[PDB]
């Protein structure tokens, strides 16, 4: 009938935890491939033949909108950016006064020729050099007169440093990997929506390798589901929360700039030179991307049922385009190849479905595509806390990729009181999102070995 | 089975995979250098805590060590068979979670009064 | 009558350390506030309900003239200073040619309207700008003629990196905390002199949140004293040691700023902007302090009656005005609401006290005040060793604080014989002093645990 | 009482408490996290060559471990009870300041030779 | 002799002098302090990692520690006279560096069965 | 008959390892003797009355050309460098035209007077100073007129960074220490050829305080052999390999600058000063270096012996100059009181050495000495990966300085068949062999302390 109390180490049992976790990138990755902006050498080898044991009988409650992953990969993405963009040559002796017109060919309508005056490596002499440069990235003087004097955009709000001539912006996979005393929890839930409870949890020490793809509106090279369409958002009634619709199917966009570009090395100063457009050989066609478009119609009429599955009694949903704004968030936004992309996203979100057709199969085939015309800029200021922009590098012969579209982060529209009608636009909000549409599973648990059970055992005197 | 392999299992047969956690436990420019070192000695602090707090008990260097220490009745009316059967460890920790530190002040003052009373009786003999 | 070696593990012994301590902000700190010279995160919280265990039946020797912890407080205020001015905008261009003129209203004689060509944000167009620069930081060009040609103080010693404009001068208590097996030994004589014994000290893990005030002459917001004046001195017959004369009743300051000012801001380059002064609104008035004259009139006849105590056979003693220097330690140099004031102090040390007047009880109240004239300076260079000044930011409105001396840092003059009189001048020496009149208490230990007693028992074979 | 309580207590009453100093032993931008990193470590490096200490003595684990070597009169002529009785912990680490490390050596050739001969012994066996 | 003097030594010989080793697995602007601390984090995780590696055998706060696992002649065939009299440690740890993780799992295990019904007949009475 | 498995703690066995190691200065190196580029105060105090323990019949294996303390020491010395380089003034602004013409005196033939304007305090007015320059250091503008001007060489690849003007060259031994768990192996086989097997090694903790010195061609203040001539190579059969030659008797050198010069202070910019080059009092004499004749002698016969030992069936072996390159692989690059040198050893390696002479015992004394002559550098770029160059400061009154050769970094020719010849020039190619005429006894080892062996001694149940 007596007891004793018994102590236990290597006890089974965790609780919530916020530690720091410490970045893993891939040993393929080490194969030289040097000064990438996401290649961290600081970053371990990623562990050989990683293991994942599944935790039978038991159910652990998951929250992607309380992570502190997100936020931990938000801010080691921020200050790589930052570490990235500190070393190489700054372009401040390059706010002045530039000669632009047109750029020859058809007018581009996209460029400019401006020459401007440039420093020699001695700093008495200057020479009048030229380089093409896009209209987003300059603004004009004055604003009152046709004088053709124009400026870069940011001479007057912060400082910037051009992007060095070696690097490169290819994604590689980093793997989160947790410290000793702590583990990470994964929902292998097929159905799961983000959050609360979750039956099949496994333990795993580092995550999946997530690709630290940077785009708005859409998710680029992306983990996709299992099962069916997946509806994630912290609180559906509220309209500033952010959908992250989770695809099943990727559907697969080309994107090009089909104009062959030249560079050409100019001296801003002693010990500085930039690299920068010259000439534009053969014609001239509009950069654009294409989406094929019975996919397309799959996935928002896959969408769309959903959204009324999770939105009853709403006759009409409309998909619309963005409302209004600064370009870096009314246009999908991303690099292929080294360039920046901005792509209107108007001949996708446009569309209205009623609950009272059926829609057919969205069948009968066709290889017709969504041309969406696409700008580039050149002037890169993403992270705007950073207090730095880019001038990102030129780039000759043509530039081609092929991704895949496997989430859209949606947005519902204002209060418009209970009209039966909820219009649904691209969002483009802070990049935090998109990390949460990588790490939904993964949870951080704090380790405690030590257990305390009764048992009828007595130690001796 | 592995690392937290028996977390869902019950107390009896977690308690016969206990060193495959133990063994996780302890493991093993200018920024992320500071942020790694800063983890691992972090856990380097608790391994150490944890094992401290081993030490007082006069259970260092085991896994299971019993305690002279009188099972409370108080903390947990349950006799031994659905504790050690149908239970996990999870769910005795939530129901033991209110009374754990007056467990190990309990076994503090019983390692220490075992110490001072062995000096007491050793130094007469 | 056989005895044995017998190991004791937490033994309450101690010696002397030199170990590196770190500091600790209060959680109400933390209430954002962001963007404060002493406002340091990377401070852990503060320990709640903070404990202090008396020792009793012990006697620890202190010396405040040999801590290391003001060398450790020293250091890490410089090196905060240096990080704080490190990362805004440098005045680097701002070193050119000014044309200097007469302030309109009477003439203030403290302040010159001073007109010079600054580049825009492209640097090819130059625009005249203007702005009020006090005398103190423009030393005239040459030096022989009337050209009305000024420049800043220093555009030939160092650079000067202008103070950021959200940055703020409030103090914060700062717990300095010892690492663990060591602990901090708190004097609580409330008699004690400063160094030697001490039969009631206690053991603490964390001092009492000493405020960084910078002062020089006079010690502002500072602990009191507990029974009487408590003078301190490493050797009083050495006349270079500077006495910490510590009050026990502190006396209420009133500084005030009364004209009131306007800020505009100017663009002194691409990405660089700095805010200077434009305008003064209303009547012009100096700056002053007032300090009541009976509440003085009883600190320094306090003052004279321990320090004749300390010096026997002196017949009289005088209260005379600083020797001579630059204007940082001739004058009462502080921070009221983020100004720099340096107050002249011939009006409070000005004094003659001998030992054959009973100088009744200084009582017939009274509300007569002490205006004591001040100047006011932007170009700030303290502790000179960090190679970098401040242009501190202008500030809009009257400014008016309100702080309490609690001591005084006196200086005995050189060896003028036995001629029966000692002159006692306000001091403004190095600024570790004033540290020191907060760590006269605490002093760091070293713990050994392990002990060694013998005792009868014997461990068995 | 509190950490370092019984400094000024007896030799008999500051062994009494000891595990609450034990408790202090352990406890647990780019500049200062260097400077509490550093020290942090610091104070893990006292508390693990105090532990090794306590280890190379057969005293791991323990606060209050005897020992067979022979007390040496050389060391204190002071009988047991001046001692324990009116004396500190200070002054007793006062006067034996000279002869700490021949104590030392003297447990660890002690331990040693213990284990030495258990081998020896146990392996007739 | 000091440290690693018995390198070249027999077995024997070797055994006599472990303590002055065990001293040396502890011992103890912006960039030489990070790589001191490194190294020094480093040091003390490798000693953390020996001191649990002997703890899970049951051998925790001792340098030479028996254990009741068998000596499988498949691991060397060598009686005990030539390994305890002509040879050295490096010569040892060449042969029998194939079957240190086979030994170390059968300690690890044994001791963990050991603790598992010591437990259990205690329990009894 | 029965045995059992026994643990021992302790145990001494080690294998290899690559672990970083942590720098120890000297106690004496800490009188004072501040800004120093090897003087490191991140360094620990060198250890007092250090150990060295022999250990007997044990034979270790070294390998000198693939050890990792050369690394890590060139790595280190690399960011010393940086590090000492990264905080005074820059000469960017002194990127100017220059206006050169010859140096009154004879025509001195290697320095130039050089008139430019350099901006005041104030950045609007430039005052036209002038300085005496190296023409290794001025690239004249353009290249196809006598225009007499001229430019820095490297105003258009990098930055300069001039040194302080406090700063030292002197270097000091540093004592490379290994951590706890690890230990170094130093082979005291005098007879040692930098590999393969070692039968008298010692464990040791910290190594024998190397000096840095930074030389090419040549060893200067290096430790010496102890019975012969050790040659050195990691594949002698293969060309591209540097011959390490050890020498058992240093020769000394004297080099000296006879040339007395004038320093003056110049005002480029608002805070930024550096120290120039002014005058020439006195006769000009050409800086050259004087080494005994015979004493060459003696040690070219004493290599020629070894190298005809190590190649055996060649008939003549041939000491020429060096093929061709830039200055600073063609000549013996060494510092001699705070000035770089560059020394033409043209003179040196001048000789043909056949077998069927038996060329006497080169005795009859004589203090005939060969004056090869040196050029000065002052813009410094060694270790070209850094990215920064130097200015190095002038030094007032003559240079003189005495080192000791003991060292040749010889390299073979390329492949001219088996023609019983062989040329083998001055090499100069990396840096990181110098450290390796070091470290070739030391190496990292990796303590185990576990130990398994059978024992008849049964654990209790
Ligand atoms: C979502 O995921 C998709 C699928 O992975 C991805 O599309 C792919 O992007 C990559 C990365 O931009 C593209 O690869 C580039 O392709 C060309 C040429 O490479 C071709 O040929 C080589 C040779 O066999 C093949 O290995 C390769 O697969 C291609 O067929 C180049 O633009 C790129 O090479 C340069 O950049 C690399 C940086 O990662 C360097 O490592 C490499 O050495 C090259 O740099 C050198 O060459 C340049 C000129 O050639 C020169 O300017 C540089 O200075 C340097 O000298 C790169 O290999 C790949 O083709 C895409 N795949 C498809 C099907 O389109 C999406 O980008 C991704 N989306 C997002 C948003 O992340
Ligand atoms: C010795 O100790 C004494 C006693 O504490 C101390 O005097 C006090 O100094 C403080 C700090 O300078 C003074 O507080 C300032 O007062 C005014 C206005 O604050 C009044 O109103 C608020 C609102 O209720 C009250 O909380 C407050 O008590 C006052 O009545 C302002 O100048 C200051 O506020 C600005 O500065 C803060 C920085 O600490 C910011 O946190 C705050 O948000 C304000 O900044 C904003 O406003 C500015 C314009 O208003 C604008 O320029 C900024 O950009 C920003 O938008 C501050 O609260 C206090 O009044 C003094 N007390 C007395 C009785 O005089 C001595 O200074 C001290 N001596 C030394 C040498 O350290
Ligand atoms: C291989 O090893 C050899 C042998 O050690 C070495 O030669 C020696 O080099 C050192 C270092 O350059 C030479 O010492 C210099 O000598 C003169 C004057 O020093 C003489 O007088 C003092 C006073 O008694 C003696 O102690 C000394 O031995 C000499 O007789 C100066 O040029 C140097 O002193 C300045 O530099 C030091 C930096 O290390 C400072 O600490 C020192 O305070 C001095 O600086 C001050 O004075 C300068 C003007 O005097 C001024 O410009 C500075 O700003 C500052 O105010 C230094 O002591 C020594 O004479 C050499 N020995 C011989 C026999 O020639 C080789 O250099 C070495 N080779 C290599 C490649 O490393
Ligand atoms: C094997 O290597 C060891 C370690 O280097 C050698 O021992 C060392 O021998 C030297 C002389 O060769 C000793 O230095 C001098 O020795 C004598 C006194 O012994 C005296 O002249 C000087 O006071 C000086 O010490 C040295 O002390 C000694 N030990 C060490 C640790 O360096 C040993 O000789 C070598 N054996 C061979 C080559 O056979
Ligand atoms: C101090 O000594 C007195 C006797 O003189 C004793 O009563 C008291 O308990 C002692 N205090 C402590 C804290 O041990
Ligand atoms: C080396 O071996 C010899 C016998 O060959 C022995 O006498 C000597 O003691 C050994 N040395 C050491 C250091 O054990």
């Amino acid at each position: 009938g007596n007891l004793w109390v018994t102590v236990y180490y290597g006890v089974p049992v965790w609780r919530e935890a916020k530690t720091t976790l410490f970045c893993a990138s891939d040993a393929k990755a080490y194969d030289r491939e040097v000064h990438n902006v996401w290649a961290t050498h600081a970053c371990v080898p990623t562990d050989p033949n990683p293991q994942e044991i599944v935790l039978e009988n038991v159910t652990e409650n998951f929250n992607m909108w309380k992570n502190d992953m997100v936020d931990q990969m938000h801010e080691d993405i921020i200050s790589l950016w930052d570490q990235s963009l500190k070393p190489c040559v700054k372009l401040t002796p390059l706010c002045v006064t530039l000669n632009c017109t047109n750029v020859t060919s058809v007018i581009n309508e996209d460029m400019k020729n401006c020459s401007f005056n440039a420093t020699t490596e001695i700093r008495d002499r200057k020479k009048e050099m030229y380089a093409l440069f896009y209209k987003l990235d300059i603004v004009p003087l004055d604003g009152e007169k046709s004088d053709n004097r124009y400026r870069l955009i940011n001479c007057n709000t912060s400082t910037i440093t051009q992007a060095c001539p070696k690097v490169s912006f290819d994604p590689i996979p980093i793997h989160y990997c947790t410290p000793a005393g702590f583990a990470i929890l994964k929902c292998n839930n097929k159905t799961f929506n983000g959050t609360g409870p979750c039956n099949n949890v496994s333990t795993v020490q580092c995550t999946h390798g997530i690709k630290p793809v940077v785009s708005t509106q859409l998710l680029l090279n992306g983990s996709l589901a299992e099962e069916d369409i997946i509806i994630r958002s912290e609180n559906l009634t509220n309209n500033a929360k952010t959908i992250i619709v989770h695809l099943n199917e990727s559907v697969e966009i080309v994107c090009t700039r089909p104009n062959n570009m030249t560079r050409k090395s100019i001296r801003i100063g002693p010990g500085q030179t930039f690299y920068a457009l010259n000439d534009i050989i053969g014609d001239i066609r509009q950069a654009h991307c294409n989406i094929s478009e019975e996919k397309w119609n799959n996935t928002l009429h896959r969408v769309w049922k959903k959204l009324v599955e999770h939105f009853p009694n709403k006759t009409t949903i409309r998909f619309d385009r963005h409302s209004g704004g600064d370009l870096e968030i009314t246009t999908h936004s991303f690099n292929c190849g080294g360039e920046f992309f901005y792509c209107n996203t108007s001949g996708l979100f446009n569309i209205t479905y009623n609950s009272n057709y059926t829609y057919n199969d969205t069948k009968h085939n066709g290889t017709k595509v969504i041309t969406l015309p696409c700008r580039i800029k050149q002037i890169i200021n993403m992270w705007q806390e950073v207090g730095r922009a880019m001038y990102a590098p030129p780039i000759a012969g043509n530039i081609t990729c092929t991704s895949n579209i496997t989430g859209l982060l949606l947005t519902r529209d204002g209060g418009n009181n209970s009209t039966e009608t909820e219009t649904f636009r691209p969002g483009g909000g802070d990049m935090r999102d998109n990390w949460r549409s990588e790490l939904y599973k993964y949870k951080v648990v704090e380790i405690k070995p030590l257990g305390i059970a009764p048992t009828g055992c007595k130690r001796r005197v | 089975l592995g690392f937290l392999g028996a977390a869902g299992s019950t107390m009896g047969a977690a308690s016969n995979t206990l060193t495959v956690q133990a063994r996780q436990l302890l493991s093993g420019l200018t920024v992320w250098g500071i942020k790694q070192l800063q983890t691992r000695v972090l856990a380097i602090e608790r391994y150490l805590e944890v094992q401290q707090l081993l030490g007082l008990w006069g259970c260092s260097g085991k896994l299971i060590c019993c305690t002279a220490v009188p099972w409370n009745s108080s903390w947990s009316n349950k006799s031994e068979t659905e504790i050690w059967n149908n239970m996990t460890w999870m769910q005795w920790d939530r129901e033991i979670n209110n009374y754990t530190n007056t467990i190990y002040r309990l076994l503090e003052e019983s390692q220490f009064q075992q110490e001072i009373n062995e000096v007491d009786l050793l130094a007469l003999d």
